[PDB]
């Protein structure tokens, strides 16, 4: 006990670690020599001769938490709740959004989330100090009720006051840093950041360069959204073969000015120029975008218990307790028997008597504390029922609700999944004439994709005729002309006149046909390869 | 962070009762006896200042706040 | 990659207090990614000459 | 944001109309009134004022969805006494307990300038 | 209607920051009612137009300006005479609908400076400001009524900025809710039965509990209906309770005469004839 | 416009309409910052 | 048909064909008839021994 | 001169490793952020075990 | 390479035929609203905004036609362009007079996508043919799609963040083939195993146990509150169930009003109350417990899952044959309604007070765990003396992990026979679990008892610590701690060790998921390219692409599976 007095002197003077390593009261230890110590769980209980089944015991584990990981450490009694969940909170931990670290001013990363008002957790495993987690947590201690209420927090989702959004409820900023680079285009050619006017350049499709400065960027501050041109530069190309007079304003001043993908809006949050080891001239501007808690986003309890925002109502709606408390969070019961998740109830009665204590309970799952009874004795001394259970008044009729309420505090977590990032559709738009199909994706408007097994089902389904609209109408129509001596495709056509079956000498026995123009391709792939299909309707 | 005003559970106001609270702690080493003196009876109140943390004061420890 | 096949991934009971068990995606690569023990240390290497 | 603002929850548009009304075409001496941008919290006082009525035959409200800020009203009351009537009389039997309601509460505030002890 | 409740009104207590009174001969769909009605309802005035002209702090003007919302404006000086902003048929904004702020700070001290309420002014007609020193002239202040520290300044920060206040209610924005939680408690006893308490003794006495006070663990009675509901209002400080309790009760008479009218401009629209 | 973003470390504006290779006053550094922008924007306090 | 590069309609010809890349059209405002086309849309292609 | 070696962040060549925190926030530097991983063209960059 | 190019290797055939991307489709993240139709589909403004439908114009809505022209695109009850007969297309929001441009019959309009629209949702991953239907549109706040509970069952889907994909036919042939096909009603029955799909769950499912309680009584008020909730009703107010000392209603008296009026559903109560038979046959004193409906009028007992649905002898597939798909959708869709707002109102949650049971029986089971502690050292010692038998056809230690495994399961089962018992009718949970909802006696055992014993393919936790499995163990140790037994309960928490063969397992209910998920699509993959070849014909004989016979008629008998049904010939009579 001494040696820890000379820890607490280490404080102020010095008593190292290593010392305590030099001390040799304690060894560091591999997995072979694990073999043959005989480890102990405890220093009390195992030193006890009594029932010394063993008394051989050669080393002790310093605490069994030591076992656990970053994520695990960060939830209170794993072993009250089913263990996957653990891993699933491991993983979603990991998805939770939060602070990162001090400095977010410096930072100009791609992306980032931040929340206004982060809370350190109410129950706290001790080493997440030494995770500095207290220092930056990632959620804060809301205080839920545990309610079925309308069926719309059901299967993984939860019912949330919107007027607690008013308060400031989980609200967050969204930073993403832009950055653009001028550099050569060949010997002549090159990059040239500016602020041309629609008559002074082109490829410049319809957009305007109001928000531009003469530099070419657009200023700090300044209100953005997702079509407007965010970087001004135009590449001359030719420079002679123009020549002539074919002179224009526009010349060959071909539009190469970045602009803002056709989904984002928002104001400009920062913008910086420097140069780099390739030498030329880039800069880099942040722009800010604020993240509001909405319908569908999807959040998550410090329990792996995620779920996403079901709907939100004020809180004159909601069913209030005999002070009038509305629960921050309105949680679907039957979501943790089936997960087991008995620990997420345990965060809310230990926090819940904390929180009446006015004080922190420590939040390892192995104590002597008796947190079961003996955390209910004194909820019934703060007064409340002991059980932590207690009855709540309608929303709407104000009438006392036939069963009784548990409700409490618990660490919740904002996940990263903006679920506007996540939807997509189109209906017409830009294709890929290559092959006739739509655009890759959302970031260039394209449209959604069609599987393999949707193809199956339709098939199950028989509408054929849908299908049909679907792979022909709805992705790639065709119409082609076929020679009526021969099935292959061979055509010159005035498409304003004449037809003609060139090799056939056909005049006038031209028919047409409707297929995929991807088809046709394959197709003509296939007469590359000498191959001659053809095809009729006898 | 920067306390907000208005307890999320109820709206019991708190704009200045932080630095008060840090005076209380500087003066009372009990924590029951600041929060009560703060007047948070309600423990809604109580975890909204006792779970509050103000790192700023980090971020102030920076010189690079000029420009 | 070197041997595969009847081979898999479950856990070895020696990991005790050297990789958190709960610590791993929930993709494919489950059980496939490990993650450090809290305080599980790894050898320099030395001369015992 | 694609949702509307707050203001739409009350605010009606210039084509709008507070309440519609309808004649029931089901049972006799009946209608369903349909009042837009209000919610169960004026429903259900109404209601219960027209179950106070022993005339009623029918009396019943609904919002046609939580999100959405409209209610209708079924009422049926005796073939002599028109549903109209009903609700004229309950919205000013209800307007005339609040307005005493006040009253007293400024009777009940101003007895005490000072202290009741 | 040949008969109604009376309404019995008893106050028992009440303060600047709260009120507390127990109603009685009422319906309880009333009663949540109108307390539905003491926060949504009351109309208030608050900030929506914010220009901000320099920022060399390290806050973001959107995070002040959010901020700027969480103020608690006192609303004692009638806020309700302004028009709204949207009736008021004024270029976006006036007096006779806005209250117009600035706020002006520069760090040129070393140590840290505070920023409050103080720093932001009513350059319109002095409406009641924020409460910051201005209605407690009196010797009975929290501390400083300092009420609201805006931000923090090291040597070389400032900040410059435009502020108008508008009018607007609870139901609009929380910011606008000039209430706390609202207490509220009818029959204590069970006697109606509205749940189980299952072993009473797990259950602790209510402060209204101890009227009738009782160890029979829970009397009951099947005929019984909500009787002297017990009520606590508990003000944020944007007004009195008291005070607030009348605007409620005003507003809500207003609403419904206001649907009475429509009910006769219904039956006038209507072809139907009543007399 | 007077404007043209300030320097990062000198913590000073260069302030023209220059295409100048991104240079700096005193301060050799590249790194520059663009002054605020002068144009009307409204808030609001929700 | 040759009359294309940028401007022709079967009523008038064309003065204008702007290129709306947000929904990947080409409209003739003073009339109002797609000319129908869009190539996939440069401005969604303006991101891209011896 | 035989060349340029990209350094892990807090090695014992990364000179802020003795700054203290307030050398590092004087730096800029988050007194939080201990590194250990290398910065590549800018990016941060992390070798999985 | 211009095989490679066209040889399927994201060649023209899989990388292009298989799967490509179309139009006229959206996917979004799942949010729920029981309040829906089982038809509609909650739908996002700006999907709105984004969705169009080219109409051809006919004189009796080109007045109406022309508005939504006239609206234009600035507002949603407007149009985009107008496709003229000829084959021109307009731009309405650069066209210099959009309200005054001209229009006629036969001319195509693209105005904006409206309610009461038909569309075909999907879940993918795409597994069955209910996993693909057609679907009613409602256009709402926020980017979400909300959708009715019980259309979740089919399409198993989670609000945990899964996406899912919706797409708008632009033909009417095809708008009347969702119609008539794709439309969610008809996919309410299985012809896969001849039983209903439809399945009303959790919250709702709870709630219906709660309120076929015997204890259960209305007021006329709630009365009027409850009818007006309905979706349907006669217009004609029901007698009161009581009228002295006061006027009431019961449950199952309103109950039985949601419940079409000619039609009824009998016995299959399939709860655990009464006696597994000859019981309740004690005499017939047979209501409660036991389900009866006659006259769409509910006689007695607490109701079930085999009741409500997606099993043989439930409600839900009879009401299909006489009721229909209509009748019965908009009947499901009016008691979920109901439902809903009763349990609002009548309220459920649940707390440590569920997990309370009686110390002394708690005390008891720790006893017996004890006893059964004391068991396992009476046959580890046998073994050690060698004295122990072996099993016949088994080895002595094949009999010894045998003989400790029937020991763990007793005891296990034991004490959780005990906490079944020990549990009132009262809690939550024993309420949960009996409904039929995501809950069992085991769970009880678990998380008020015991875990019970982890184990390795069935087998004990292995010596991978040297003829141990920790440092923490004796050598040669047999405890079943020390082979993975975990005794505590959730609510008494795990041990060190405890928790690491209870991780453990975890990986291998996980990681068979994962393996699991990527085979059965190539499984299926394997299963549909062979299967796609045959189809029924005309002739009741069952035909491949090369019409060549496969059956004389489908199944033997060329009848629906879905009109098939669960019998007993009862012909095979014992005593002739
Ligand atoms: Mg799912
Ligand atoms: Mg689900
Ligand atoms: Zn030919
Ligand atoms: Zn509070
Ligand atoms: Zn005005
Ligand atoms: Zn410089
Ligand atoms: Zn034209």
């Amino acid at each position: 006990k001494r040696h820890i007095d000379q820890l607490k002197e280490r404080e102020y003077n010095n008593y190292s670690w290593q010392d305590l390593v030099a001390s040799g009261v304690v060894e560091y230890i591999d997995t072979l020599e694990e073999e043959t110590v005989m480890l102990a769980m405890t220093p009390d209980d195992l030193q006890e001769k009594e029932v010394a089944y063993c008394s051989t015991y050669t080393h002790c584990e310093i605490h069994p938490s030591m076992i656990l990981g970053v994520c695990a450490s960060i939830i209170p009694f794993p072993d009250h709740n089913q263990s996957p969940r653990n891993t699933y909170q491991s993983a979603m931990g990991k998805q939770a959004m939060g602070v990162y670290i001090t400095n977010f001013h410096v930072r100009m990363d791609t992306l980032a989330h931040v929340l206004y008002y982060p809370q350190k957790p109410l129950v706290t495993t001790r080493s997440m100090e030494y995770l500095r987690f207290r220092e930056l947590p990632a959620g804060i201690n809301s205080i839920v009720a545990i309610a079925s209420y309308t069926g719309y927090n059901q299967e993984d989702s939860v019912i949330m006051n919107r007027s607690a959004v008013d308060r400031g409820f989980f609200r967050s900023v969204f930073y993403r840093s832009y950055k653009e680079q001028e550099s050569k285009k060949g010997f002549d050619q090159e990059e040239v950041f500016e602020k041309p006017t629609r008559e002074t350049c082109q490829g410049m499709r319809h957009a305007i360069y109001d928000k531009l400065d003469d530099d070419g960027l657009i200023a700090p501050g300044v209100r953005v959204s997702g079509d407007d041109v965010i970087i001004g530069k135009t590449v001359t190309l030719p420079e002679n073969e123009d020549e002539l007079e074919s002179t224009n304003r526009r010349y060959t001043k071909r539009d190469c000015s970045t602009f803002l993908r056709t989904s984002e809006t928002g104001i400009v949050d920062q913008v910086m120029v420097t140069l780099n080891q390739e030498g030329y001239k880039f800069c880099k501007i942040r722009v800010r975008s604020v993240r509001i808690p909405q319908i569908g986003d999807k959040f998550a309890s410090r329990h792996g218990q995620k779920g996403t925002c079901g709907i939100q109502y004020r809180q004159e709606d909601m069913p209030f307790t005999c002070e009038g408390i509305t629960p921050d969070i309105i949680i679907n019961p039957h979501a943790i028997p089936s997960r087991m998740t008995i620990g997420h109830l345990i965060e809310c009665l230990q926090g819940k008597v904390s929180a009446n204590k006015g004080e922190i309970g420590d939040a390892t799952p192995f104590n002597d504390a008796v947190n079961v009874q003996k955390i209910s004795n004194l909820l019934s001394d703060y007064g409340y029922h002991l059980r932590g259970n207690e009855v709540l008044y309608n929303g709407f009729t104000g009438r006392k609700i036939t069963s009784q309420i548990f409700i409490g505090p618990t660490y919740y977590q904002r996940l990263k999944h903006m679920v506007d990032d996540k939807i997509h559709s189109r209906a017409r738009g830009p294709i890929q004439i290559l092959n006739r199909q739509p655009m890759e994706g959302r970031s260039r408007d394209g449209g959604l994709r069609f599987g393999e097994m949707e193809r199956d089902c339709q098939i199950a389904h028989g509408a054929a005729q849908f299908l049909r609209e679907r792979l022909f109408e709805a992705s790639d129509p065709y119409q082609v002309h076929v020679c009526n001596l021969c099935g292959i495709m061979a055509i010159a056509n005035t498409r304003t006149h004449t037809y003609e079956c060139r090799g056939c000498r056909n005049k006038t026995q031209i028919s047409l046909v409707r297929m995929p123009y991807a088809c046709k391709l394959l197709f003509q792939e296939l007469m590359s390869m000498s191959i001659a299909p053809r095809m009729m309707s006898v | 962070m920067i306390i907000p005003v208005r307890c999320f559970t109820c709206g019991k106001i708190v704009g200045n009762k932080w630095e008060a609270y840090l005076g209380l702690l500087q003066a009372e080493y009990t924590e029951g006896d600041a929060l009560d003196a703060l007047g948070l009876k309600r423990y809604c109140c109580r975890r909204m200042l006792l779970a509050h943390v103000d790192l700023i004061e980090k971020l102030l420890n920076y010189a690079p706040l000029e420009k | 990659r070197d041997g595969k096949l009847a081979k898999p991934r479950q856990l070895h009971n020696t990991l005790w207090g050297m990789v958190c068990p709960a610590e791993t995606p929930e993709g494919h690569a489950v059980g496939l990614v490990k993650n450090l023990a809290l305080m599980a240390y790894i050898s320099v290497g030395s001369q015992p000459s | 944001m694609n949702a509307p603002p707050a203001f739409e929850s009350f605010l009606l548009f210039e084509g709008e109309k507070k309440i519609t009304i309808n004649k029931d075409t089901k049972v006799p001496n009946a209608c369903l009134f349909t009042i837009n941008k209000e919610d169960h919290t004026l429903g259900n006082i109404i209601k219960s004022q027209l179950l106070k009525d022993p005339q009623v035959l029918f009396a019943g409200y609904k919002v046609p969805h939580p999100l959405e800020h409209k209610i209708i009203i079924r009422v049926q009351t005796t073939p002599d006494y028109s549903p109209q009537e009903a609700f004229t009389n309950a919205i000013t039997d209800l307007i005339s307990e609040l307005s005493l309601l006040e009253e007293r509460f400024r009777v009940a505030i101003k007895d005490k300038q000072e202290g009741i002890e | 209607m040949p008969y109604a409740n009376q309404p019995t009104v008893r106050i028992t207590e009440l303060t600047d920051e709260n009120v507390k009174f127990i109603i009685e001969n009422t319906d309880l769909a009333v009663a949540n009612s109108i307390r539905r009605v003491f926060i949504a309802e009351v109309p208030i005035i608050a900030i929506d137009w914010v220009q901000i002209d320099a920022n060399s702090s390290v806050l973001h003007d959107e995070f002040i300006a959010h901020r700027l919302g969480l103020i608690p404006l006192i609303s004692d000086d009638i806020v309700d005479k302004l028009q709204y902003s949207r009736d008021c048929t004024c270029e976006e904004f006036c007096p006779e609908c806005s209250v117009e702020f600035t706020l002006d700070v520069r760090c040129n001290e070393d140590q840290t400076r505070h920023v409050t309420s103080r720093d932001l002014i009513s350059n319109s007609p002095r409406v009641i400001p924020v409460t910051s020193r201005n209605r407690d002239n009196d010797p009975n202040d929290y501390v400083e009524q300092d009420d609201i520290l805006i931000v923090k300044l090291r040597k070389g920060q400032e900040l410059r900025l435009r502020a108008y206040a508008k009018k607007g209610f609870g139901k609009e924005h929380a910011k606008w809710n000039p209430t706390a939680g609202v207490a509220f408690e009818y029959d204590p006893d069970n006697a109606l039965r509205h749940t189980v308490y299952p072993k009473p003794e797990e259950w602790p006495k209510s402060e209204y509990s101890e009227l009738d006070e009782d160890e029979s663990q829970a009397p009951y009675d099947p005929n019984g209906k909500p009787e002297r509901f017990y009520y606590n209002v508990e003000s944020c400080g944007s007004l009195r309770p008291e005070t607030i309790v009348l605007s409620a009760l005003s507003g809500l008479k207003k609403k419904l005469s206001d649907l009475q009218t429509q009910l006769s401009h219904e039956i006038q629209s209507d072809v139907l004839t009543i007399n | 416009q007077p404007m043209i973003y300030i320097c990062g470390e000198c913590h000073t504006e260069n302030e023209i309409k220059s295409r100048d290779p991104i240079r700096c006053r005193e301060c050799g550094y590249r790194i520059m910052y663009k002054k605020r922008t002068k144009r009307l924007v409204v808030f609001d306090a929700r | 048909l040759d009359a294309l590069p940028r401007v022709t309609c079967p009523n008038h010809p064309d003065a204008i064909l702007v290129e709306d890349y947000r929904a990947g059209d080409m409209i003739c405002p003073e009339c109002g008839l797609v000319v129908g086309d869009r190539v996939i849309d440069v401005g969604s292609e303006w991101r891209t021994r011896t | 001169f035989i060349g340029k070696i990209p350094i892990m962040l807090r090695s014992t060549y990364c000179l802020l490793n003795g700054l203290t925190d307030r050398d590092l926030c004087e730096l800029n530097e988050c007194p939080l952020d201990p590194g250990g991983y290398f910065i590549i063209n800018g990016s941060e960059k992390v070798l999985i075990a | 390479s211009l095989k490679q190019r066209l040889k399927g290797k994201e060649g023209r055939v899989r990388g292009n035929l298989m799967g490509k991307r179309v139009d006229f489709s959206a996917r979004t993240v799942i949010t729920p609203d029981p309040n829906l139709s089982i038809d509609q589909v909650g739908v996002p403004r700006s999907i709105a905004a984004n969705m169009t439908f080219a109409e051809i114009v006919t004189p009796f809505n080109i007045d109406r036609l022309q508005e939504l022209v006239r609206r234009g695109n600035s507002q949603y009850p407007g149009a985009k362009y107008i496709i003229r007969d000829n084959g021109d297309r307009i731009d309405l929001r650069f066209h210099p007079k959009p309200s005054d441009l001209h229009l006629q019959t036969g001319y195509k309009v693209e105005r904006h996508m409206c309610d009461g629209d038909i569309v075909i949702f999907n879940r993918q991953p795409t597994l069955h043919k209910m996993s693909m239907m057609g679907h009613r549109v409602r256009i709402l706040p926020w980017s979400t799609f909300r959708l009715n509970l019980s259309v979740t069952t089919p399409y198993n889907a989670d609000f945990d963040g899964d996406e899912m994909n919706l797409h708008l036919p632009q033909s009417l042939e095809t708008r009347a083939e969702i119609q008539e096909l794709a439309m969610v009603p008809r996919m309410i029955v299985t012809p896969q195993s001849n039983r209903p799909v439809m399945g009303i769950v959790q919250d709702t499912l709870t709630a219906v146990r709660k309120f076929t309680k015997r204890d259960v009584f209305l007021e006329r008020g709630e009365v009027m509150n409850l009818l007006m909730f309905l979706s349907t009703w006669d217009g004609k107010v029901p007698q009161p169930a009581i009228l002295k000392p006061r006027p009431l209603w019961t449950g199952k008296q309103i109950f039985s009003l949601i419940i079409p009026g000619h039609i009824n559903c009998i016995r299959t109560h399939s709860t655990h109350p009464d006696d597994e038979d000859s019981g309740p046959y004690k005499h017939i004193s047979p209501g409660d417990t036991k389900v009866v409906v006659e006259n769409g009028e509910l006689i007695m007992g607490i109701l079930c899952k085999k009741s409500l649905g997606t099993s043989a002898g439930s409600l839900v597939h009879i009401s299909y044959l006489e009721m229909g798909h209509d009748i019965t959708r908009l009947f499901y869709s009016n008691i979920q309604t109901v439902i809903n707002n009763w349990l609002l109102i009548e309220g459920h949650t649940i707390g440590i007070g569920d997990s309370i049971a009686d110390s002394k029986t708690y005390q008891d089971i720790q006893n017996t765990i004890k006893k059964a502690k004391q068991d396992v050292i009476e046959v580890i010692e046998k073994a050690h003396n060698n004295e122990l038998e072996p099993t016949p056809g088994n080895t002595l230690r094949q009999t010894f992990e045998n003989q400790v495994n029937r020991i763990l399961n007793d005891a296990r089962d034991k004490t959780g026979s005990s906490a079944q018992k020990s549990l009132s009718e009262y809690n939550n949970f024993k309420s949960m679990v009996v409904s039929g909802a995501k809950g069992s006696k085991i769970n009880i055992s678990q998380v008020i008892a015991v875990v019970g014993q982890q184990n390795v393919e069935g087998k004990r936790i292995p010596f991978g610590f040297k003829h141990r499995t920790l440092p923490h163990f004796i050598k040669d140790d047999y405890g079943p701690e020390s082979r993975g037994f975990v005794e505590n309960s959730y609510l008494a928490g795990l041990t060190p060790t405890e928790f690491f063969f209870h991780a453990m397992g975890g990986r291998e209910g996980l990681i068979d998921t994962a393996v699991k998920t990527a085979e059965t699509g190539y499984i299926q993959r394997r299963l549909i390219k062979s299967m796609e070849s045959v189809m029924v014909k005309y002739d009741a004989t069952v035909r491949n692409s090369i019409n060549q016979v496969v059956q004389l008629r489908y199944g033997e008998d060329g009848l629906a599976g879905e009109s098939v049904e669960f019998q007993n010939l009862a012909t095979l009579k014992p005593s002739n």
